[PDB]
């Protein structure tokens, strides 16, 4: 159908716009922030891909939970996630953020950031090498590319 | 941070982890240096001086940078000692204490280096101390490269 | 033994005073910093064209765990559980029973890549070089459950990456 | 010769022993025992009342100028009646030496704060109170650091389980992060590693 | 002048990629228009190039195939597409390409490399690999 | 025995009374500032329950130590150090009721 | 025969480790004279 | 690699979800990861080496790249000596 | 690098240094990725005789701390150690 | 067909044994129903029709593996079969307050609920829960209410 074709092309356009301009927020708790900065460093510079670090959660599109998420820090993480406008994607970097990692059995550690906020891409590693983080970001971009928001709207 | 990436490469070559390696263990070191690493460290160190000099050019004598740090965070030497400060925090205030010289631990008794000492105990003096300590670390690295002994890397 | 940063007294001669007044009024040091940035602009950028260009790695790199086999094809692991003991994050769960042939083999070998710290232990502990962290690092998943590996997943990873893993071990086995 | 074994420095051993006797003579009211470890470390054992006097003596130059509090911590040994062993590490930059002062306390017996003498013990004593159950009297501001604002138990206490008693999760019904009783998906596997054979005959305790 | 030489080198880059169409193809796919010696090509179609003149980290690069394992990879490419044999050469783990030094041949080794399958029907699903531990009593089928 | 703050049980009771006073008057301010959905009476009832939890204590030093902990919690609540989550943790809303009769426990699980 | 990653015989070359921030520019009198001369020419 | 009655691929461990078990839902639109190569079959396929000495040593091949060296006694004619680690089989001739 | 002479001159003048001599980017000067196989030396204890572990047992030579004074049963003033000697200004560069 | 013995203390990791398929889980009531099932440790086989992005908020509610997201087609019955195949409980929350172009009130209140109930019976689902407004009646003037009553009778 022509309407389906127009909807598909428009969804391609919006998905391309969103994946090309991914603005992660300057959110790094523990060691994995260092490898995140090394991704921002010149060797694997994220700005080429359109990835730009913007401090404001309201001006940001992706949250990278780079570090151990403690019980004390968890409510703040949830708050910053909620204040972030949609579409919003969460990338969990590090074994600590994915499932608790080294401090899984700690009384003061949330065993994975999935418990607090929904997670789209999990980046394994401790620390995940900056190349692995860039790979995870590109996988997130492909995930956005596969989204079919307008198609589902037209099918209703 | 480009130089940081290169030093992470050195870490990766010795241990297989860019950071958070388990190289230094009780009883010595886990594995001997892979062949060819020391000369690569030589190549890196012979040029690192120009990079740190460029950093000084950008920051050391800049009017704005001095204004932001010339007299902020002043700590008295006695106050620094009492509050338990250590390292540059002490040496910035002018007290002369470096555990590498005063109570050498491994082989620092066999290396020659100068402890940078500040005079006004401010952020700018600490900046100067940190930069100089880097230079002295480069000197120590040259010394260690020249006189690395042959033999075992862990206790027999 | 110690060196004095700062602790220098500016000259008070008219030439030096004129030079410092020129620096303050004519913004000389700012211009020097500007020139440094300009030179860095004309220098070649250090960015590598990922994914088409990949960052250097050494044979001792610690990545995705991969269970290996003997050349005959028999799985190397012999249910020693030494890996589970050394595991600093208890990410390795091993269950074993005598198999039909009577050999000591693992009925269950789970490595929770969400709790593992990629320490490199086990690879250095396994007496038969069974679990060996492979060169792969780009194994991100879209769900948490995909990172809870199973013995089948580990053996598939080993079969997939054995060509590289054997070469890396050959490169590094003398250092170990 | 003997490359494996650590070299021994007897001169430092004698110096530390002599200084320990010096300290014992100067303040016999508080010191109970002074010992020098064979890796050349000096420990002075003090009654709980003597924390401020002996520390002040060590700071001020009675041939001793320990003016820097290395670290302050406690070791919880449940067997002893005074389950907590408060440990002070001091460094003298004039004499490039460090000594350790150790005292004991109970859960219900306060110990005088050392904020006055050193001023670096504020956060250290706060951490001791937050982790261990020790309360420091006359502290300028005793409150919790390194634990959650509502944390109830005292960790590091050898009674507190490693996973704790409560766990946090986000609950959509109340739109808030809520605590819940701990329910581990994989129970931490307790390993009994101690060997049935004695390793160091030098430390063999009397049969009694 | 050297500027004329640089412009002619750009023209040589245009010619070496097979013409303007190939130049635009590689520019849009890989964002890099350098021409390098073709070391080899894997079975899947990935082409591997080397230019030792370029600084370390850009001396070796791979042009991913447009089709692999039944997936159109003209635009969507990923690092996992690299087969393990060429992976070590690409990541500088070895200086010898697989064509020069072939990997040891073993029966259990996979013959077709699979890229990361997350988000696909081929995605790995965790499950327990042990049989039931406790066996329940089976009630008798006779009434009594 | 060295007293922490009170030499006798009566003095500890006086301190408890002060702490209760302070919590009581703080409760409405807590409700307003933290935007809690509970009523002031509900919070004060929880305060009373928490205070009665420690009533069985018959040692002055323990009472004094509990008072210190209460003061610290009150300082946290007076400031905004505690979040809404921390304040509501007293109200175990998410946790399902745990029955206490023997028959229900027998049905539910093996727990004693 | 023993073969470890060892320094080359004779050790490595010396490694520069001190500030070499160069001395550049004209003297203050020269800069002021140039500026004033440009101003005078512009005024004329 | 045999197939269970439910249609699942039974693992080398022998693991297969019974028709009553609800855990089969996890593979509804996904796949069950099973390694086709089975160790028992491959170790069976290997020929039995015949060595003329009563005691032989198996290192698993590759020297330090294999398994700890063990010595196997081959006196029994009825049954071939099997390496504890490698699993290869040896027997005296005749 | 591959920079033209004009760009090299411009960048060097802007820096005030000869950037070409020391280039941050790495070229063929780096060590080869493949290296000849290594042969790591053995340690002092790899001997077939006079190597009884009793002689070289470090752990068993540790002893419980010696008790200098115990409450439970002229003299010159002493210090924990001789006073530290004052540091000496570095010869290479006394003032930065 | 699928009987599970409850285990644990009823926590997030506990196994309640209620393997459920909450249709319309992304809904206002579903957001809470799924939450409760997860906090009991009930395996929830969520059928979705929208983009996974919208269903992402349901993910944290359950533990690892508890919540399974499977796309289902409203009309096709094989999707219902695959999403209730291993479920001992199926909950029907498929309501649309307004009437859509592709799906009318009858489609979502009679055909879909009846199909779900029938296929659940075919698969052997032990218990089924259906939702219809108290006001909904076979004579209720509102068309959607009337369709809800018809669907209730068919269910
Ligand atoms: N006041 C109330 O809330 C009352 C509710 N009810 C009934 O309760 C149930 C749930 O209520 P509530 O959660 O508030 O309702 P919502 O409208 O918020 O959500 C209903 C659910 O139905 C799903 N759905 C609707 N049409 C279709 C379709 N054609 N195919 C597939 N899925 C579909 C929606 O999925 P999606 O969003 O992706 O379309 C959504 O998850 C409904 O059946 C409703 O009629 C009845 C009486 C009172
Ligand atoms: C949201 C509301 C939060 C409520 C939080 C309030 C608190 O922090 S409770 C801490 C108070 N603890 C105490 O007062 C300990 C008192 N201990 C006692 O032993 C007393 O009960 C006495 C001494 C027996 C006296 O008991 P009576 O008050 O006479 O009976
Ligand atoms: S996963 Fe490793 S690197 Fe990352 S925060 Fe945890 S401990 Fe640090
Ligand atoms: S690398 Fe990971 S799995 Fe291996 S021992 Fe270390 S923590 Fe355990």
């Amino acid at each position: 159908s022509r309407g389906e074709y127009v909807v598909a092309k428009l969804d391609d356009l919006v998905n391309w716009a969103r994946r090309s301009s991914l603005w992660p927020m300057t959110f790094g708790l523990a060691c994995c922030a260092v490898e995140m900065m090394h991704m921002a460093a010149p060797r694997y510079d994220m700005d080429r891909f359109g990835v730009v670090f913007r401090a404001s959660p309201r001006q940001s599109d992706v949250m990278i939970v780079a570090g151990t998420l403690t019980n004390k820090m968890a409510p703040a993480l949830r708050k910053v996630y909620d204040q972030m406008p949609e579409p919003r994607y969460v990338v969990s970097m590090g074994s600590c953020a994915n499932g608790g990692g080294y401090y899984h059995y700690s009384y003061s550690v949330v065993r994975g950031c999935d418990r607090i906020v929904p997670v789209d891409i999990y980046v394994p590693g401790c620390p995940p090498t900056a190349e692995a983080l860039l790979y995870g970001i590109l996988q997130l971009q492909r995930k956005i590319k596969r989204e079919k928001r307008l198609r589902i709207w037209y099918r209703r | 941070f480009e130089e940081r990436e290169k030093m992470f490469e050195f870490y990766e070559r010795v241990s297989g982890a860019r950071m958070h390696a388990a190289y230094i263990r009780p009883g010595g070191v886990h594995q001997d240096l892979p062949l060819g690493l020391l000369d690569d460290i030589y190549e890196f160190s012979k040029n690192f001086s120009f990079r740190i000099d460029e950093l000084e050019e950008m920051l050391t004598n800049n009017r704005i940078w001095r204004n932001r740090t010339v007299d902020i965070g002043v700590v008295t030497a006695e106050d620094a000692l009492n509050y338990g400060f250590s390292g540059v925090m002490l040496r910035g205030s002018g007290i002369q204490w470096d555990l590498r010289k005063t109570q050498p631990y491994d082989v620092y008794d066999q290396v020659e280096f100068d402890v940078p000492i500040g005079s006004r105990g401010d952020c700018y003096d600490r900046y100067l101390c940190r930069v100089e300590e880097m230079r002295q670390s480069l000197r120590i690295i040259s010394q260690c490269l020249n006189k690395m002994p042959p033999g075992e890397i862990k206790v027999d | 033994t110690y060196k004095f940063v700062n602790m220098r007294e500016p000259s008070m001669d008219m030439k030096s005073v004129t030079d410092r007044a020129a620096q303050t009024l004519l913004w000389t040091e700012l211009v020097r910093g500007l020139g440094m940035t300009l030179s860095y602009l004309f220098r070649e950028p250090a960015t590598i064209n990922y994914p088409f260009e990949k960052g250097p790695l050494s044979p001792r790199f610690r990545g995705e765990h991969a269970l290996r086999r003997y050349p005959s094809g028999e799985e190397r692991c012999i249910a020693c559980k030494l890996c589970e003991a050394v595991c600093p994050a208890q990410a390795i769960t091993i269950e074993a029973e005598p198999r039909a042939d009577g050999s000591r083999r693992t009925t269950r070998y789970d490595i929770d890549m969400t709790k593992c710290i990629y320490c490199g232990f086990c690879q250095e502990a396994c007496p038969v070089d069974a679990i060996v962290e492979g060169p792969n690092f780009e194994f991100s998943t879209e769900t948490h459950e995909e990172l809870l590996y199973n013995k089948e997943k580990l053996l598939n990873n080993g079969d997939k990456w054995e060509a590289e893993i054997a070469a890396n071990i050959q490169a590094d086995y003398l250092y170990r | 010769t003997r490359p494996t074994i650590r070299p021994r420095n007897d001169v430092v051993h004698k110096q530390l022993s002599a200084f320990g006797q010096y300290v014992a003579e100067i303040l016999p009211k508080y010191v109970q025992q002074v010992q020098v470890s064979c890796f050349n470390e000096l420990e002075i054992f003090i009654h709980p009342d003597g924390v401020i006097p002996v520390l002040t003596f060590l700071r001020d130059h009675t041939n001793a100028q320990f003016k820097s509090l290395a670290d302050l911590t406690a070791v919880d040994v449940p067997t002893r009646q005074n389950r907590f062993e408060i440990v002070y590490n001091l460094l003298s930059l004039r004499f490039n030496s460090r000594i350790r002062v150790k005292t004991y306390t109970d859960e219900l017996t306060p110990i005088e704060s050392s904020v006055t003498v050193y001023k670096a013990a504020n956060w250290y004593e706060r951490e001791i109170w937050d982790m261990f159950g020790v309360f420091f009297a006359n502290h300028p501001d005793l409150r919790r650091i390194l634990t959650d604002y509502g944390f109830e138990g005292h960790p590091f206490r050898k009674d507190f389980p490693l996973s704790g008693y409560v766990e946090l999760r986000y609950d959509d019904e109340v739109k808030r992060v809520v605590a819940e009783p701990v329910e581990l998906a994989q129970e931490f596997r307790k390993f009994d590693l101690n060997s049935p054979w004695e390793a160091f005959p030098a430390y063999r305790q009397p049969p009694e | 002048m050297e500027l004329v030489q640089v412009l002619r080198r750009g023209l040589q880059q245009v010619s070496g990629h097979g013409g303007l169409r190939g130049y635009l193809r590689v520019l849009f796919r890989a964002n890099d228009v350098r021409v390098g010696t073709l070391v080899g090509e894997d079975k899947y179609g990935n082409k591997y190039y080397e230019d030792n003149k370029q600084f370390f980290g850009r001396h070796r690069w791979v042009i991913y195939t447009t089709e692999m394992n039944g997936r159109d990879t003209f635009w969507d490419v990923d690092g996992s597409m690299v087969p393990p044999e060429w992976h070590r050469w690409l990541h500088c783990m070895t200086d010898d390409p697989p064509t020069t030094k072939p990997p040891t041949a073993r029966k259990y080794i996979w013959t077709n490399h699979k890229f990361n399958v997350s988000g696909t029907p081929q995605q790995y699903v965790p499950y327990s690999t042990t049989r039931k531990k406790i066996q329940e009593w089976v009630p008798p089928s006779t009434p009594y | 025995v060295k007293p922490i703050f009170s030499r006798d049980m009566n003095e500890a009771k006086r301190r408890v009374r002060e702490l209760y006073r302070a919590w009581y008057r703080e409760v409405p301010n807590t409700v307003h500032l933290f935007q809690l959905d509970i009523s002031v009476k509900q919070g004060r009832d929880k305060v009373r329950e928490m205070f009665m939890k420690n009533a069985h204590v018959t040692d002055p030093r323990v009472v004094d130590l509990l008072v210190i902990k209460g003061k610290m919690e009150l300082e946290e609540t007076i400031n905004v150090w505690k979040q809404r989550t921390h304040i509501m943790r007293f109200f175990h809303e998410t946790e399902a009721p745990r029955p206490t009769d023997f028959l229900s426990k027998f049905y539910v699980g093996h727990d004693p | 025969k023993v073969k470890q990653d060892m320094p080359p015989p004779g050790g490595y070359g010396p490694i520069d480790y001190k500030r070499n921030l160069p001395r550049r520019g004209l003297s203050g009198y020269s800069m002021f004279a140039v500026g004033i001369g440009t101003l005078l020419f512009g005024y004329w | 690699v045999r197939t269970s009655p439910t249609g699942e691929k039974v693992t080398h461990t022998g693991q297969a979800y019974d028709d009553g078990d609800y855990r089969r839902v996890r593979f509804s639109d996904r796949q069950k990861e099973v390694n086709e190569n089975f160790a028992i079959d491959l170790i069976a396929e290997q020929p039995v080496s015949e060595v003329g000495s009563r005691v032989i040593s198996c290192d698993g091949g590759g020297g330090a790249l294999g398994h700890p060296r063990v010595y196997i006694n081959l006196d029994k004619e009825t049954k071939t000596g099997t390496c504890g680690y490698c699993g290869l089989q040896f027997r005296q001739p005749h | 690098a591959s920079a033209t002479r004009v760009i090299q001159l411009l960048r060097n003048w802007a820096s005030g240094r000869d950037l070409q001599a020391k280039l941050q980017l790495r070229y063929q000067e780096i060590s080869k990725r493949t290296q000849p196989p290594p042969k790591l030396p053995v340690g002092p204890s790899h001997k077939l005789s006079n190597n009884y572990y009793c002689t070289r047992d470090g752990r068993r030579e540790a002893m419980p701390p010696s008790i200098v004074m115990s409450s439970q049963k002229e003299k010159k003033a002493v210090t924990p150690a001789p006073p530290i000697k004052r540091w000496e200004l570095s010869k290479d560069q006394p003032y930065l | 067909h699928h009987a599970l013995i409850p285990h644990g203390k009823g926590g997030r990791s506990s196994v309640s044994g209620i393997v459920a398929t909450v249709f319309g889980a992304t809904g206002f009531l579903g957001r809470y129903v799924v939450n409760h099932l997860g906090r009991m440790g009930s395996q929830v086989i969520v059928p979705y029709r929208c983009e996974p992005y919208d269903t992402m908020h349901l993910r944290p509610m359950g533990d690892l593996g508890q919540i399974i997201f499977m796309e289902w087609n409203g009309k096709d019955k094989d999707s219902i079969r695959k999403v209730v195949e291993h479920s001992n409980v199926v909950i029907n929350l498929v309501g649309r307050e307004w009437e859509t172009k592709n799906f009318d009130f009858e489609d979502v209140f009679v055909k879909i609920p009846h199909a779900i109930a029938q296929v659940s019976k075919e698969a052997g689902v032990e218990k089924l829960i259906h939702i219809s407004h108290l006001n909904a009646d076979i004579k209720s003037p509102s068309r959607y209410l009337r369709s809800k009553a018809v669907g209730e009778k068919e269910v």
